[PDB]
RNA sequence: CGUUCUUCGGAAUGUCGCGCAU
RNA sequence: ACGAGAACAUGCGCGACAUUCCGAAGAACG
């Protein structure tokens, strides 16, 4: 889908993301894991508060990453990851959340498959 | 008038325990951890199969000592027996999950680990999910009572496994710390028959 | 068959450090010692004190009377472990010692790491328990040869030996995590074995 | 046989000696420069991290850490990716010592005082104040450390190298600065035995 | 919350100065760790009065640390975590301030 | 008074992966 | 007065063994 088209127009020769690797984005996807998991125990067809605000703490840890690391910023700006969170927020709904984790799922596989 | 003596209990996990299936064993309609209750079986058949004694140059289940073949069953060719303990899966207990959402407590924990491998003195990381420790586990067996005569002996056999898994661990890597559990009996009453258990007891 | 409990206390000379900001019990949020670290520890500084063979890179191929204590995994050749370290957690004693005064379980450490070429540093900040605190220790033993038990205990008690004088996680090097063992009671709690001489 | 031997000795600071931790403190004031202290017994400590990071420094000069020379590399350890070496120094926390605190108590001596001192530029001639906390210069911190055996043949010249180490700790300064003159400090060796091993330590000595 | 528009709105504040804020922070937030209260503590109360009277000597110190807390409304927030009584609310204004921070980082 | 204000590696690995009765 | 009638895909079996969150790192500068 998107994740494929942006994984190969982000390939370089195999540099992707500028320098991304999967050590980098290991905090990060960390952190949506744990997001992921409060989720999966949560039973309620709109998302919590407390999500909601960790999730907001998950946009800021994204501009710090992307901050820190140029590799990490060209991928939030490439993927729209940081976006697609301001949206599930503004949508407010538990089947959005899990799309965008398969979203990112299917990120991170991509770029492992053409590592 | 057959004769099955229900016990019903708490396992509580006196240390992270980890039945694995690295995610634990959950329930998928609740996304609960939960003990095996072939765990449980299995854990107590050797340690009280152990205790009893192991015939030398041992090779199956049904070679076990009379006694442990009786309690936990055998499928012997021509001599089979049923299965006198019926150990059912141990769900997480609502008590304890009340417990655990007060302090927004995950039931899970990510215990971080490594091996340093002795040639390179390098360390290799590993991450094992685990039961929290205080987490309780509501645990029901069930007792057979095919011969009248032998539930006296059947319940001390009952007792010394349970009290071997108490001093032992259920699932997980024991010998590093994991598993560690205690067994609380709460009732142990006949469910069916006219059979008098109030005079029995296993821990 | 006979399990002999080894309960008793450890005390940590100085800060004790072991990553997870050191590991703490999420149930009370107290820092606990990991059974695996102990066990660890203890596995590696014995089989240091035995003869170490020149490859031993499966971590099974060592003493057999490492494999026979601690366990072993050689295809063909799987045998149980004796010992089952256990995670010891923050003492109730220690606890209430430190809740009397006005003190932290733990402490922060601030660590410059100079790089010396360059002249710079790059300040790390580490959490780590404060000396002090104890950790109350919990072991079983198996006896599965009784011929074998007093060698067994032996093995154990140089293992201590070591590890009092060794650290436990964290920079050792740098003087994180000594500690010293207090054995309180020795006893078979399962079986007829006697513990006297232990 | 895996020998070690415990070398236990005193460390006396001829100067205030300052070790900053960061951190808060009740009613803190003007003074901003607090010297570590261990939490437990509200006494100034030296971190065995400041012991191995001094000795290992000075005996580099005399990009990275690890690729100094091999016997800094042994002696304190590596970590270079395939070759990782253990550590055979292990020098623990100084802490304050009962005889000291006994003098100490005696005349109620400070443990810690504060000292004033001030940076001006001759252009404006303004000056800046500073408060800054070092150790009184009677306190002594009992070391101990610990030195793996872990090849016979290289112990003597690890030992060695440790007493050099230990000399040019001494001509050097610890902690706060040298130009200053704070941190000044001297080694004096109480038992040096092996422990653990058949090893015997009886000629070997750190001073 | 709104830390993204009031700093980019806002963009001599100094990192340093916003990292002993933030490390004045991090002592209240060892401190409400070690009390695991849902109530406010006492003791965590202290420690926020004394950080209000730290504020204050940081304004006077510097102008540019005062423009930032009188355009960030940190001390409104404090007055808030007050009025709440609360230690989530308390957290909420310590990822608040890190969030500060952070958005600092991200927009330097 | 200011500076850096944690960083550098390893992130699981090896095995069993159905067997025994009808 | 249904190619029909009566007949538990059931018995036994621990997701387990081996495993250090560790290797190095001065709260330092004039």
């Amino acid at each position: 889908n998107f994740a494929r088209k942006v994984v190969e127009e982000n390939k370089r020769v195999i540099v992707l993301f500028n320098g991304l690797t999967t050590s980098k984005l290991r905090n990060l996807l960390e952190l949506i894991n744990h997001v992921y998991t409060k989720v999966y125990n949560s039973d309620d067809t709109t998302l919590s508060e407390d999500v909601r605000d960790e999730l907001e703490y998950l946009k800021v840890k994204f501009a710090y990453e992307s901050g820190r690391e140029p590799a990490v910023r060209t991928f939030i700006e490439k993927t729209y990851v940081d976006k697609l969170v301001d949206v599930v927020l503004k949508k407010n709904t538990k089947k959005i959340f899990l799309d965008y984790c398969k979203y990112f799922e299917a990120l991170v596989a991509y770029a492992k498959f053409y590592r | 008038m057959y004769s099955k003596i229900r016990i019903v209990g708490k396992i509580d996990v006196l240390t992270g325990l980890h039945i694995g299936g690295s995610p634990v064993v959950r329930d998928p309609y609740s996304r609960l951890p939960i003990i095996p209750g072939s765990s449980i079986k299995g854990k107590m058949r050797s340690l009280l199969a152990k205790h009893i004694g192991l015939i030398p140059g041992q090779k199956m289940h049904n070679q076990d000592a009379p006694e442990i073949l009786r309690l936990f069953g055998s499928s012997q060719k021509g001599a089979i027996q049923s299965s006198r303990l019926q150990i059912s899966d141990a769900f997480f207990s609502k008590a304890s999950q009340e417990e655990f959402d007060k302090k927004d407590l995950a039931y899970t924990e990510t215990k971080f680990e490594n091996t340093i491998s002795r040639l390179t003195a390098v360390a290799n990381p590993r991450q094992i999910e685990r039961v929290t420790r205080g987490a309780s586990f509501d645990f029901h067996i069930i007792y057979n009572v095919e011969n009248i005569n032998e539930v006296m002996a059947d319940f001390e056999n009952i007792k010394t496994a349970i009290h071997l898994l108490e001093n032992d661990y259920l699932g997980g890597g024991g010998t590093r710390g994991n598993g560690r559990i205690r067994f609380v009996i709460d009732s142990i009453d006949t469910v069916v028959g006219d059979f008098d258990s109030s005079n029995l007891s296993i821990k």
